[PDB]
C-alpha cells in the first residue's frame, strides 16, 4: 500500500491536472464520472465504499476562473469540492502577493487539505508539486506550500514539475523577477525539481509530432504523458521497479544540484509510426538528441552527471543494456570524470495508452528520461542576466516591495543564485 | 538433520529467490498447491533440506522473505508459486528506504531486523541439526546490501558454527543499474569479508554472454537470467539432497575452498547448457560436459580466469557417470594446463558426484571456482569508488543518519587490504 | 454558416495545419487502420523460453 | 510483543516428519514397524 | 603423460 | 546484415531515384506501398510488413521531391527520409557548398546516423548527383567532406551523371563541375560516370525509339546500379560487394573514375530474333558505340575493367569471352595491368521495368571499365573552364555566395594534376 500526493497550484498547474489526470483516468479504467466498469489504483486514487475513485490531489489556485471551468466541465464529478480549492484574487505574476498578502490567507486552508490526505493513508510516499515560475500563485504560493511541508512532514520525498520561462519566448515582463525569487525556496527544502519549458516544447509537436498550430492542450497532454512514465512504477508491475523515494535519493548528487531535465523519445505521429521501426535501441538514441529535449539548452556544450532511465512496454533487460553500452561509447556524449558508470534504468510491463482525440500513436515501448545535466547553468546564467539588467534601474520594485517584501530580499535572491552558478562551475571541473 | 534455512533479501534477491523455489519445486516434485505428486521415492528422501514436514500433506518452503518494498512483497505472493510459501514469513514495511545505507542498519534497519530475526529464531531452533544459513540479494540497491549485510551481521553473534552462503550480485562491468552502486557495493562487502563463509558472485553481464552466445537467445528476459542463477542455487546442494558415490555438503564444500578466511569469493557455472538449434549436434558426454564447465564464456562471475590462478576448484555432478574419466580428466585440465592453477595447491580440484540428475537431462554438473582472477573484480570497483569518494559524490544521502566519513576509509581499507592479498598469493 | 464556411474552406492551408488533428490521417495509411486499435513497431514472439 | 503474530509465536525445538521422509530416528521407526 | 597409444586417449580441453 | 543507405542528392539524383527505388521494388516484390502481396541490403523493415527503404532522397527546391511524396509510390518512402529545402542553389555551387545548403547539412547527416544505426553492416553509402547542377555539385560535394569525418573508412561510391560532349542544359556547367571534382577527388572510394548524350544515342541504335525521355535513359541507368548492388542482394556463383569494386577498378589513389556499359540493350522486335550470348554480350561492352560515356575508348589504354554478368550465364563461357576479348588488339590495356577483369555471376535474370525499353532477355552484362580515355573527356570540360574563367564571367554569382576566387584557380590546378595522372598511369614501362 504505496500512494503519494499531487498538489497542482498555479494556472499552468491546474491545466497540466486538467491533461493529466484523465491520463491517470484512462490508464485503470476510471470513467471520467469515476466508476470503473487489482490494487494498482491505491496510489493517486482513493476508494470509496459507493465503488468510485477520488484523485488523490488538492487544486489550490487564487484565480477563480480556471478552477471554475473543472467544476462546470466534465469533470464536475471529478474532483471532490472541499478539495478543490478556490481564491478570490490572484497574485497577478506579484510573488510578494502569492507570498505576503494573499497567499497567506489561504494557506491554513491547503495545508488543513493536505493534513487530510495525508490523514486517512496508511503509507505516504512522496509528494508531487505542480507548478510554473513566472506565475504569482505559481511562484508566491508555492514558496509558502514548500516552506509549511518543510516543517509539517520533513523527511518525505518533495518533488516538482515546474516549468521554467523560455530563454527566448516569454508571457509576462517581469517572469525574472519571479523566476529568481521563487528558487530561493527550492534551494532550501525542495528534494527533486523536474524542468520543463514551453518553447522546447514547441520544437518537439513541430519537429518530432506533425502538428502547427499547438494549443494549450497538445502541451499539457503530453506533460501528463512524462508524468505518467515516471510514476508508472508506483502501480504496476515491472522487471526492475523504481520507487518515487529510489530515484530521488541518486539523481541528485549535490543539495544544491536538484535541477533535472526531462525527455519522453516517442513523440511519434500515428502517420510515421507506420514507416519507422521502433526499437529500443533508437529510443534511447532519440532521448541524448538535443533536439528531443524538454528544456531549451544544448546537452553538448555540458556533461551529464547523473541519468534516470524509465521504460515501459515490450522491452527486456538484455538488449536495452545492450543499448546503453553501445551510446556510452559515444564521444558527442560526455559525462563528467568523477562519476562512473551513472545510469539508473526501470522496466515496466505497462505499455503507455493513448486518449482519444490526441497525437500519438499506440507504442509498444516507451522511455522517460530523468537526466541532472551541469548544461543547465547556462539557463540559469542568461536568466541571472535577464534579472540583474532590468534590476540595476530598479523597475517593478513599487508593486513588490508594496506588498510586504523588502528591498533585501532581490539581494538575498542574487547571491543565492551566485552560490547556483558557481557550484556548477565546481562540479564541472575534472577531479586531480 | 542437515537442515539449511533459506533467507531472500532486495528485489533482485526475492526474484531470484522465487525462481529457486520454482526450480526445487522440480526435482523434489512439489506441486503448487504443495502436495506430492512426483514418482520416485528418492525425491522425498532428504526433502527435510528445504523444507519442513506437514499437517495436511503438503511441504511450504523454509524461505524468511523480507524487503521493506511491498511491491515486490505482493508480486511474488501473486507467482506460481506464491500460494506455496506461508504468509508468517512475509516480514515487510510499509515505508519505503531509496538505497539509504544508512537506514538499512541502525534506525528503520534496526527496527526491522527484530522483526526479522524473530522469524529466523523461529525455523532454526526448530531442527534437529541445523547445517548452515544461505541467503540471495544484490550489491546494488540499499535493501540487497543494507538488509542483507545487517542480517549476516547479527546472525553471526549467536551461530559459531554454522556456515553462511552468501549467493551475490555484483553490479556489472559495462554499465550500472543504478549510479550509487560502488557506494552500496563496498560498505556491503565490509560486512561480507568478515562474517560469511561462500559468496558466490554472479554479474549480470556474465548471464547476457551465456544467453546470447551459448544458448543464442535473442531477448533474455528476468525469466531466464534467475534460471541459470537457480542451476547453480541446486547445484551447490545436490549431495546433501541425494545420495552419490562422491557426496559433499556445503561444509566440506568449504574446507576443501576457503585456503585463509577471507578468500571466499567464488565463481558460479551451470556445465551443460546449449541452445535449442543445437541440443542434436553436440554429444552429451561427460568429457565433453566439462569443456564447457571450464571455459572463459561459462562463467557467472564477469572476469576472465585466463588473468589469474585457480586457488581451488570444485565440480559437483550429477547422474550415472563413469568415475574413471570424471577423475582422469581433471588430471588432464589441471596438468596440461598448469600455469593457470597455483603449484602450491598440486591435487587441486575436488570431485563431487551425484547418482540422480536433475529434471532434463541425463548427467549435468555445477562449476563452482575460487580463483584470484575476482580481484579484478574487486580493483576496479574500488576504482569506481575512489573517483566517487574523493569528491564526496553522493555522501550527504549516506550521512542522513550520521555515520561519518571515518566509516568509508575502513570499508575502502577493508578492499585495499583484500585485493593486496589476492595479489599477494597470486604470486606465491 | 461557419460549418459552411469551413467547407469551402478546405483546400487551404488548413490543409497542413488543422485545430487538433495533425493533418487529416487517410491518404498517408493504408485504408483504414482503426488508429486507436493499432500498436505500432515489432515485438518479439517469445519462443524458446 | 507489538507485530508477535500467532504463527510467529507458534515455534518448536523438534520437527515433525512424514513416514517417507528420513529423520535421525526413522531407522527407530522403521524398526517398530 | 605417455598415454599409451593402443586404445583410447583421453581428451585433453584447455581453458 | 548487407546494407546500402544511398543518399540521391540533386533533381537528377530523386528522379534516377525514382526509376532505380521502382525497379529495386519490382524486383523484391513489394509493392508501390511497402507490403509485400535478401533485400535488407536496400529495404529496411519494421513488423506488420512494411518494408520502409533505406534512403535520404535530398533536393534544395520544394518540386521534384514533393511529386515523390504524393504519387504513386508514397506509402513506401518516410516522409522523414525525403528532406527538402526552400530555396534552389540556382546552378551555382557557390549555393551548394557555403550558402542556401549549409541549413540542410544537419537534417541530412542526422537523417543519415539514423538509417546507419538500424543497420548491422553496412557495405558503403552510394551517392546519386548530377555534375552540372548546383544542388547536385554542392550539397554533394559537402555531405560527402562531413560524411567521411563521420562514418568513416565506410565506401562512399558516386553515380554521378557527368556533363555530356557536346550536349549539355547549362551555361555554368563548366566551373560547377571542374570545382565540384576538387572537393570530392579525395573524398570518394569511387566514380562509376554516365553522360545523357551517350545514353540518348544507345536509345536510338540499339533501343529504337527517337524522342528519347530522361524517364527512358533513367531506366537504362537503374538497369545498371542493379548489376553492382545485385551480388549484395540477389544470389549468385562470383559475387562481388562494394569493397571489391573499390580494389579492382581504382588502380592508382586520385585515378578513381570508373566508367560503364550495359550489354543486352535491345527492343522486342529485335530480342527474339536474336541468340543474345555471353559472347555477343561482351563484345559489346567493349565497342565505342555503346559506352554510355561519349569518350571513344579507341583512344585509350583500359586501366582495369570489372565485367558483371548477371542471369543465365555458364561460368565456363565468360572464360572464352574474356580470353577472346584479350586476343583482339584493338583492345589496348595498360602493362601495369597484366590481368585487368573481375568476373562477377548473379543467377537472377535482369527485370523488366514494365512500359520500358529492355526487352526480357536471360543474360546481362555491366562493364565499369576505367580507360586513359577519359582524360580527353576531363581536357574538353578542363578547355571550356579556362574559357570563361579567362573573361573572369559568372563569377560575380559565386563570389558573393562565400565562395572566394581562389577556389577557381585551385580547381583548375588540382584538375591538372588528374590530366597529367591520367598521362603517366598511361605511359610505357622502360
Ligand atoms: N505547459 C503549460 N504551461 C502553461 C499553461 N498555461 C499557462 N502556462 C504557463 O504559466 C505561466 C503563467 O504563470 P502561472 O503560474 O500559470 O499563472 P498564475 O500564478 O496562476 O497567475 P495567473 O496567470 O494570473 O492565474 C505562463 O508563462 C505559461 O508559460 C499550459 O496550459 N501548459
Ligand atoms: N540521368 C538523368 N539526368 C538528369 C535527369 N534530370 C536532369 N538531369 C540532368 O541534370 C543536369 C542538371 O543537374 P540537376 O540535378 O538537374 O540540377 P540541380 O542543381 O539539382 O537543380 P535544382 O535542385 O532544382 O537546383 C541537366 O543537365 C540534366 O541533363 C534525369 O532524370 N536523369
Ligand atoms: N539476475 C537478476 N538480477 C536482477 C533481477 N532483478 C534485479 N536484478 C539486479 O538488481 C540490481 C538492482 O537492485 P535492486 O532491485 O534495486 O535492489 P533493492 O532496491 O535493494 O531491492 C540491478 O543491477 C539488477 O541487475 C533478476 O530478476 N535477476
Amino acid at each position: 500500500m504505496r500512494e503519494c500526493i499531487s498538489v497542482h497550484v498555479g494556472q499552468a498547474g491546474v491545466q497540466i491536472g486538467n491533461a493529466c489526470w484523465e491520463l491517470y483516468c484512462l490508464e485503470h479504467g476510471i470513467q471520467p464520472d469515476g466508476q470503473m466498469p487489482d490494487d494498482s489504483f491505491n496510489t493517486f486514487f482513493s476508494e470509496t465504499g459507493a465503488g468510485k475513485h477520488v484523485p488523490r490531489a488538492v487544486f489550490v489556485d487564487l484565480e477563480p476562473t480556471v478552477i471554475d471551468e473543472v467544476r462546470t466541465g466534465t469533470y464536475r464529478q471529478l474532483f471532490h469540492p472541499e478539495q478543490l480549492i478556490t481564491g478570490k484574487e490572484d497574485a497577478a505574476n506579484n510573488y510578494a502577493r502569492g507570498h505576503y498578502t494573499i497567499g497567506k490567507e489561504l494557506i491554513d486552508l491547503v495545508l488543513d487539505r493536505i493534513r487530510k490526505l495525508a490523514d486517512q493513508c496508511t503509507g505516504l510516499q512522496g509528494f508531487l508539486i505542480f507548478h510554473s515560475f513566472g506565475g504569482g500563485t505559481g511562484s508566491g504560493f508555492t514558496s509558502l506550500l514548500m516552506e509549511r511541508l518543510s516543517v509539517d512532514y520533513g523527511k518525505k520525498s518533495k518533488l516538482e514539475f515546474s516549468i521554467y520561462p523560455a530563454p527566448q519566448v516569454s508571457t509576462a515582463v517581469v517572469e525574472p523577477y519571479n523566476s529568481i525569487l521563487t528558487t530561493h525556496t527550492t534551494l532550501e527544502h525542495s528534494d527533486c525539481a523536474f524542468m520543463v519549458d514551453n518553447e522546447a516544447i514547441y520544437d518537439i509537436c513541430r519537429r518530432n509530432l506533425d502538428i502547427e498550430r499547438p494549443t494549450y492542450t497538445n502541451l499539457n497532454r503530453l506533460i501528463g504523458q512524462i508524468v505518467s512514465s515516471i510514476t508508472a512504477s508506483l502501480r504496476f508491475d515491472g522487471a526492475l521497479n523504481v520507487d518515487l523515494t529510489e530515484f530521488q535519493t541518486n539523481l541528485v548528487p549535490y543539495p544544491r544540484i536538484h535541477f533535472p531535465l526531462a525527455t519522453y523519445a516517442p513523440v511519434i505521429s500515428a502517420e510515421k509510426a507506420y514507416h519507422e521501426q521502433l526499437s529500443v535501441a533508437e529510443i534511447t538514441n532519440a532521448c541524448f538528441e538535443p533536439a528531443n529535449q524538454m528544456v531549451k539548452c544544448d546537452p553538448r556544450h555540458g556533461k551529464y552527471m547523473a541519468c534516470c532511465l524509465l521504460y515501459r512496454g515490450d522491452v527486456v533487460p538484455k538488449d536495452v543494456n545492450a543499448a546503453i553500452a553501445t551510446i556510452k561509447t559515444k564521444r558527442t556524449i560526455q559525462f563528467v570524470d568523477w562519476c562512473p558508470t551513472g545510469f539508473k534504468v526501470g522496466i515496466n510491463y505497462q505499455p503507455p495508452t493513448v486518449v482519444p482525440g490526441g497525437d500519438l500513436a499506440k507504442v509498444q515501448r516507451a522511455v522517460c528520461m530523468l537526466s541532472n545535466t551541469t548544461a543547465i547553468a547556462e539557463a540559469w546564467a542568461r536568466l541571472d542576466h535577464k534579472f540583474d539588467l532590468m534590476y540595476a534601474k530598479r523597475a517593478f520594485v513599487h508593486w513588490y516591495v508594496g506588498e510586504g517584501m523588502e528591498e533585501g530580499e532581490f539581494s538575498e535572491a542574487r547571491e543565492d543564485m551566485a552560490a547556483l552558478e558557481k557550484d556548477y562551475e565546481e562540479v564541472g571541473m575534472d577531479s586531480v | 538433520m542437515r537442515e539449511i534455512v533459506h533467507l531472500q533479501a532486495g528485489q533482485c534477491g526475492n526474484q531470484i529467490g522465487a525462481k529457486f523455489w520454482e526450480v526445487i519445486s522440480d526435482e523434489h516434485g512439489i506441486d503448487p498447491t504443495g502436495t506430492y505428486h512426483g514418482d520416485s521415492d528418492l525425491q522425498l528422501e532428504r526433502i527435510n533440506v528445504y523444507y519442513n514436514e506437514a499437517t495436511g500433506g503438503k511441504y511450504v518452503p523454509r524461505a524468511v522473505l523480507v524487503d521493506l518494498e511491498p511491491g515486490t512483497m505482493d508480486s511474488v505472493r501473486s507467482g506460481p508459486f506464491g500460494q506455496i510459501f506461508r504468509p508468517d514469513n512475509f516480514v515487510f514495511g510499509q515505508s519505503g528506504a531509496g538505497n539509504n545505507w544508512a537506514k538499512g542498519h541502525y534506525t528503520e534497519g534496526a527496527e526491522l531486523v527484530d522483526s526479522v530475526l524473530d522469524v529466523v529464531r523461529k525455523e532454526a531452533e526448530s531442527c534437529d541439526c541445523l547445517q548452515g544459513f544461505q541467503l540471495t540479494h544484490s550489491l546494488g540497491g540499499g535493501t540487497g546490501s543494507g538488509m542483507g549485510t545487517l542480517l549476516i551481521s547479527k546472525i553471526r553473534e549467536e551461530y559459531p558454527d554454522r556456515i553462511m552462503n552468501t549467493f551475490s550480485v555484483v553490479p556489472s562491468p559495462k554499465v550500472s543499474d543504478t549510479v550509487v552502486e560502488p557506494y552500496n557495493a563496498t560498505l556491503s562487502v565490509h560486512q561480507l569479508v568478515e562474517n560469511t563463509d561462500e559468496t558466490y558472485c554472479i554479474d549480470n553481464e556474465a548471464l547476457y554472454d551465456i544467453c546470447f552466445r551459448t544458448l543464442k537467445l535473442t531477448t533474455p528476459t528476468y525469466g531466464d537470467l534467475n534460471h541459470l542463477v537457480s542451476a547453480t542455487m541446486s547445484g551447490v546442494t545436490t549431495c546433501l539432497r541425494f545420495p552419490g558415490q562422491l557426496n559433499a555438503d556445503l561444509r566440506k564444500l568449504a574446507v576443501n575452498m576457503v585456503p585463509f578466511p577471507r578468500l571466499h569469493f567464488f565463481m558460479p557455472g551451470f556445465a551443460p547448457l546449449t541452445s535449442r538449434g543445437s541440443q542434436q549436434y553436440r554429444a552429451l558426454t561427460v568429457p565433453e560436459l566439462t569443456q564447457q564447465m571450464f571455459d572463459a564464456k561459462n562463467m557467472m562471475a564477469a572476469c576472465d580466469p585466463r588473468h589469474g590462478r585457480y586457488l581451488t576448484v570444485a565440480a559437483v555432478f550429477r547422474g550415472r557417470m563413469s568415475m574413471k574419466e570424471v577423475d582422469e580428466q581433471m588430471l588432464n585440465v589441471q596438468n596440461k594446463n598448469s600455469s593457470y592453477f597455483v603449484e602450491w595447491i598440486p591435487n587441486n580440484v575436488k570431485t563431487a558426484v551425484c547418482d540422480i540428475p536433475p529434471r532434463g537431462l541425463k548427467m549435468s554438473a555445477t562449476f563452482i571456482g575460487n580463483s584470484t582472477a575476482i580481484q579484478e573484480l574487486f580493483k576496479r570497483i574500488s576504482e569506481q569508488f575512489t573517483a566517487m569518494f574523493r569528491r564526496k559524490a553522493f555522501l550527504h544521502w549516506y550521512t542522513g543518519e550520521g555515520m561519518d566519513e571515518m566509516e568509508f576509509t575502513e570499508a575502502e581499507s577493508n578492499m585495499n587490504d583484500l585485493v593486496s592479498e589476492y595479489q599477494q598469493y597470486q604470486d606465491a | 454558416q461557419k460549418m459552411k464556411d469551413k467547407k469551402e474552406s478546405v483546400y487551404f492551408s488548413n490543409q497542413r495545419a488543422p485545430l487538433g488533428k495533425s493533418h487529416d490521417q487517410t491518404p498517408g495509411l493504408p485504408k483504414g487502420l482503426d488508429i486507436l486499435n493499432t500498436t505500432f513497431g515489432t515485438a518479439i514472439v517469445r519462443e524458446t523460453s | 510483543l507489538m507485530e508477535r503474530k500467532g504463527s510467529l509465536t507458534l515455534r518448536s525445538h523438534h520437527k515433525k516428519y512424514s513416514k517417507p521422509v528420513l529423520v535421525y530416528s526413522w531407522h527407530r521407526d522403521r524398526e517398530t514397524y | 603423460i605417455d598415454h599409451d597409444v593402443s586404445m583410447f586417449q583421453e581428451p585433453a580441453y584447455t581453458l
